[PDB]
């Protein structure tokens, strides 16, 4: 019977929302310019374009 | 317009753990800062006008001037606010407070206001977070006194050491009569608070 | 562009308007765009402060609205009823203006009738000309045409209006319009 | 086809996005302005529709 008590103690400690933060593996970059540059010249696909105005 | 609300209190330690936890139970928070300031009929009839309730108070958003310049109360946009009372018999189910709110554009508003005839009565901030779930908002905010009368951004005075944060739940019928409705809004308020009542026991009030 | 106001207030103009749109479709290939309609109120608290509200239908999103005759506001309807629930306004005074507009060849006018409570049948009418911005020169195509589209009973009577004038907006001011009605009263 | 002088000028709104979340309300825009020239002559005045 104390077993059962002491895990359910335990697992109440870990029931509570305390983590408060994700796990996160990022470090891969966005080169964001890149994917503009290959937007526009795929939806520019064969046609003759000009400048602002 | 008719509001359903409950509201409760928090404490400041408990005050992290509430938002944090929040953002747990229910979808992300909204920054809000909210510049508010009330206005006093000057007739003050006796008999019927029942100036002490009915008179308006009148606020605005306040996302990013004063942190970057002296505050603009022209250059931002206004919006006011009559609520009034909130209706009584009310201990056991959710509150239900009448609001009634207009956009202002183009106008000066203090010079409006003081046109009509009412004038300034007190000043106050909100600032805090609030929270959404499906039709029935839930902002956590504290009552900051401005530094001064249209106070900048540096100071943000607090009205009292404890710093106690307020709870508010949000809801929204337009059409007093329709019972189907305010019977919806009362069970999405009621699920809500089961879940926010987990978080933090909260329960209705008077106005 | 240059647009004109003209109002007339003969009562032979006030049985005019349906038999003039009709007239006007049928016999100059107008096209009916958006009916037109606005809405002035006017009241005033237990201390004699003059407020008045009044609500185009096109760009009714922004209602105009002011005190005394001074100092106005652009605000929402549900502000209206803000001062009815206060109760220090007194009570209401309601003029409107009910017509449609159309637009024919190079200009669109606005034809309606103005009324208090369907009183009476005084004609406004509004012609924006799309074209030179040049006040003297649209003046008499716009009166030309005005005239040409409306002359059976153009010899018979006159009108008491407000100038045309030069407005980027195609639609006339809502404050105008609240001049117009304030010296109509 | 029929030799006609024309000029394109697009003006896509993802072009304009200062970090990733804009590049998203970027693709999710409800509408697009693209505005052409068209030159049918040499003497006669270009014709431009957007």
């Amino acid at each position: 019977q104390l077993l059962d008590v002491s895990r359910q103690i335990k697992s109440y400690w870990l029931t509570n929302s305390l983590s408060t933060s994700f796990p996160t593996v990022d470090y891969s970059e966005p080169d964001l310019e890149k994917v503009k540059r290959t937007l526009t010249k795929l939806q520019n696909h064969l046609l003759e374009v000009s400048l602002i105005e | 317009m008719q509001e359903l609300y409950l509201l409760g209190v928090v404490p400041s330690r408990r005050f992290e753990a509430v938002v944090n936890s929040l953002s747990k139970t229910l979808d992300g928070p909204k920054t809000i800062l909210e510049f508010w300031v009330v206005y006093r009929p000057k007739d003050v009839p006796p008999n019927l006008p029942r100036q002490p309730d009915s008179w308006l108070r009148l606020c605005s958003n306040i996302e990013s001037h004063d942190e970057t310049d002296t505050e603009w109360s022209k250059n931002t946009q206004w919006s006011m606010y009559l609520e009034g009372n909130s209706e009584p018999k009310r201990e056991d189910k959710c509150g239900i407070r009448p609001v009634n709110r207009a956009k202002l554009t183009n106008g000066s508003v203090t010079e409006f206001v003081e046109k009509m005839g009412y004038e300034f009565s007190h000043e106050y901030i909100i600032q805090g977070l609030e929270y959404f779930f499906f039709d029935t908002t839930v902002r956590i905010y504290q009552t900051l006194i401005p530094s001064q009368q249209r106070s900048i951004k540096p100071p943000f005075h607090p009205m009292n050491e404890e710093q106690p944060w307020i709870l508010h739940v949000y809801t929204h019928v337009a059409d007093a009569s329709n019972q189907v409705a305010m019977a919806k809004a009362e069970a999405n308020l009621t699920k809500v608070k089961t879940l926010l009542s987990a978080f933090c026991d909260l329960k209705n009030v008077r106005l | 562009p240059v647009h004109g106001v003209i109002y007339y207030s003969s009562p032979s103009m006030a049985t005019f308007l349906s038999p003039a749109q009709d007239n006007l479709v049928r016999t100059y290939f107008a096209q009916h765009l958006k009916k037109w309609v606005v809405q002035y109120k006017l009241y005033r608290n237990a201390v004699t402060p003059k407020t008045l509200e009044f609500l185009k239908q096109n760009i009714n999103p922004s209602m105009l609205a002011c005190v005394d005759e001074a100092t106005m506001i652009d605000a929402e309807p549900e502000l209206e009823d803000i001062i009815v629930r206060t109760k220090l306004w007194n009570f209401r005074q309601s003029f409107t203006i009910e017509g449609s507009i159309y637009e024919v060849g190079s200009f669109k006018v606005a034809i309606a009738n103005v009324l208090q409570k369907s009183v009476w049948k005084g004609i406004l009418f509004h012609v924006t000309y799309d074209g030179t911005e040049s006040v003297d020169l649209a003046r008499p195509i716009i009166q030309e045409f005005f005239l040409k589209c409306f002359l059976q009973n153009n010899k018979s009577v006159t009108p008491v209006y407000e100038s045309f004038f030069n407005q980027p907006r195609h639609s006339l001011d809502s404050k105008l319009l609240l001049q117009l009605f304030k010296q109509r009263i | 086809q029929r030799d006609i002088s024309f000029k394109f000028m697009p003006n896509y709104p993802w072009e304009k996005a200062k970090d990733f979340l804009e590049l998203e309300n970027s693709l999710s825009i409800n509408r697009l302005s693209i505005s052409w020239r068209i030159m049918v002559s040499n003497f006669e005045p270009a014709i431009f529709i957007q």
